[PDB]
RNA sequence: CAGCAGGUCUCCAAGGUGAACAGCCUCUGGCAUGUUGGAACAAUGUAGGUAAGGGAAGUCGGCAAGCCGGAUCCGUAACUU
RNA sequence: UCUGGGUCGGGGUUUCGUACGUAGCAGAGCAGCUCCCUCGCUGCGAUCUAUUGAAAGUCAGCCCUCGACACAAGGGUUUGU
């Protein structure tokens, strides 16, 4: 209820549509950060490496249009964090993105 | 209300829309759109062009 | 009896347009524009069917180094029609004429707008094709 | 810890610029005490720093 | 919206309304069709079936 | 929203006289009110209070 | 007067494109963008661009901006020492 | 609580113009084997056709979704005739 983990997709171009060219990878994980306070309630989040190559695999200018993510809320059991809670966040290699929904996956 | 086909694209040209051009010589074009009427300043054919009505007429598709 | 139903006008003072009729001029070099009362650094533009004032930069001598009004039947700039048509004649063009309307060649070259043959309609006579 | 003092060592002892020099990020802790060259030349021995690959640059 | 105060009595305020035509085409764009229906036997089958 | 309508125009003395334009209009959606109360006014000599 | 876009004499010079040690991209080597970052994208600005029609009618003045631009095959006037 | 809003997906609309792959007896031709057959076979080969009005985007400030996911009376500071 409270470790569960499950699939979400964030389309990039909603959350970028605007921005100058030199800002607009920086800006992409800033809004993958604000995207998983939401849903997991969690405000420290994350971001693992290889999710960071992934927007970043085609230049800070060319962010990809789609990003399958992977969203897994944790325990925090060995930092004395004034947080109890955080949330690991890792990509997901995904080749078709037509009807794909934000199924809830099984640890 | 005579809505009428245009000249380059082959499209139903409504009467609130399109663009009348009518060269030198005496010979009027109709054009849905600058879209179109940017090719046809240009000499372009719309045969060779894929979207065009008149390509389908010519490569017999869809019907 | 016929009205004016203004249209979008791109013609100002100093555009060089081509002679479409007999008189053996090529070109009109416009001068100023009559009918307009002006505006402060508002150059005076001409659309088609107004009568304007222009002069013969090259063809023949004795109708260059004077002034001569003249009427535009063609524009290149697209105006709207009433019933909501754009129309342009890909050329700007003109034919020389007296105060009263009457042509001095006998011949026209190319299409005549419509709105440029119910005002002048001695200008639409010698018209081989309208619109 | 600081790692810039074995990065310019490492530099030296492989002939190499110190982009090529790869530390190890992991178990990092016995890479800071040594602070001097034949302590890392050890350290290439026990596999802890190895020379990266040069960056392809293709002819064909 | 207000009713007007002045007295309307001219022959261009007074003038007879009868439509013709409504044109309905899509205004995301330069669109060509009225309705689907005109649209979608224009646009003859698609791949998407 | 916007769209055109083409309607006939009859003016007399018109050059447009018994011919078609287009012509821009706006579209204004108008839902029916629902009255919940009424208010009275009486005239002083400082306003209309 | 400084960790100042200023000034200061020299050695070596990869690959591609390209006439070229020109401009651009990459390798070796070097760096964190040059006395700080975050949030929005208001006016006026500085630096870049685009504009239907006219083409200097603007201005003291074609100022600025703009046109042409490389190579190959033709062709090339007046004048002249 | 008219249960609502958000995210994704789904269509509608639209922007561009026919995606990769596969197949072809299309393809200027060229090379190999040789049953020296060269309409014989196999390869390289700009490009062409069918799949393919295809592929890709589509609100960040376009329209419906009740198709999936979770969230949603929760926090802090003040206000008296």
């Amino acid at each position: 209820n409270e470790v569960v983990t499950r699939e979400y997709t964030i389309n990039i171009h909603k959350r970028i549509h605007g921005v100058g060219f030199k800002k607009r990878a920086p800006r992409a994980l800033k809004e993958i950060r604000k995207f998983a306070m939401k849903e997991m309630g969690t405000p420290d989040v994350r971001i693992d490496t290889r999710l960071n190559k992934a927007v970043w695999a085609k230049g800070i200018r060319n962010v990809p249009y789609r990003i399958r993510v992977r969203l897994s809320r944790k325990r925090n059991e060995d930092e004395d964090s004034p947080n109890k809670l955080y949330t690991l966040v890792t990509y997901v290699p995904v080749t078709t993105f037509k009807n794909l929904q934000t199924v809830n996956v099984d640890e | 209300m005579k809505v009428e086909l245009c000249s380059f694209s082959g499209y139903k040209i409504y009467p609130g829309h399109g663009r009348r051009y009518a060269r030198t010589d005496g010979k009027v074009f109709q054009f849905l759109n600058a879209k179109c009427e940017s090719a046809f300043l240009s000499k372009r054919n719309p045969r060779q062009i894929n979207w065009t009505v008149l390509y389908r007429r010519k490569h017999k598709k869809g019907q | 009896s016929g009205a004016k139903f203004r249209i979008s006008l791109g013609l100002p003072v100093g555009a060089v347009i081509n002679c479409a009729d007999n008189t053996g001029a090529k070109n009109l070099y416009i001068i100023s524009v009559k009918g307009i009362k002006g505006r402060l650094n508002r150059l005076p533009a001409a659309g088609v069917g107004d009568m304007v004032m222009a002069t013969v930069k090259k063809g023949k001598p004795e109708l260059r180094k004077k002034v001569h009004p003249a009427v535009v039947i063609r524009q290149r700039k697209s105006y709207r029609r009433k019933d909501g048509v754009f129309l342009y004649f890909e050329d700007n063009a003109g034919v020389i004429v007296n105060n009263k309307g009457e042509m001095k060649g006998s011949a026209i070259t190319g299409p005549v707008a419509k709105e440029c043959a119910d005002l002048w309609p001695r200008i639409a006579s010698n018209a081989g094709s309208i619109a | 810890s600081m790692l810039r003092l074995q990065k310019r060592l490492a530099s030296s002892v492989l002939r190499c610029g110190k982009k090529k020099v790869w530390l190890d990020p992991n178990e990092t802790n016995e890479i800071a005490n040594a602070n001097s060259r034949q302590q890392i030349r050890k350290l290439i021995k026990d596999g802890l720093i190895i020379r990266k690959p040069v960056t392809v640059h293709s002819r064909a | 919206l207000r009713k007007s105060l002045l007295v309307q009595t001219k022959r261009r305020a007074l003038e007879k309304i009868d439509l013709k035509f409504i044109d309905t085409t899509s205004k995301f764009g330069h669109g060509r069709f009225q309705t689907v229906e005109e649209k979608k036997a224009f646009m003859g089958p698609l791949k998407k079936d | 929203g916007m769209t055109h309508i083409v309607r006939e125009v009859d003016r007399p003395g018109s050059k447009v006289n018994k011919k078609e334009v287009v012509e821009a209009v706006t579209i204004v959606e108008t839902p029916p009110m629902v009255v919940v109360g009424i208010v009275g006014y009486v005239e002083t000599p400082r306003g209309l209070r």
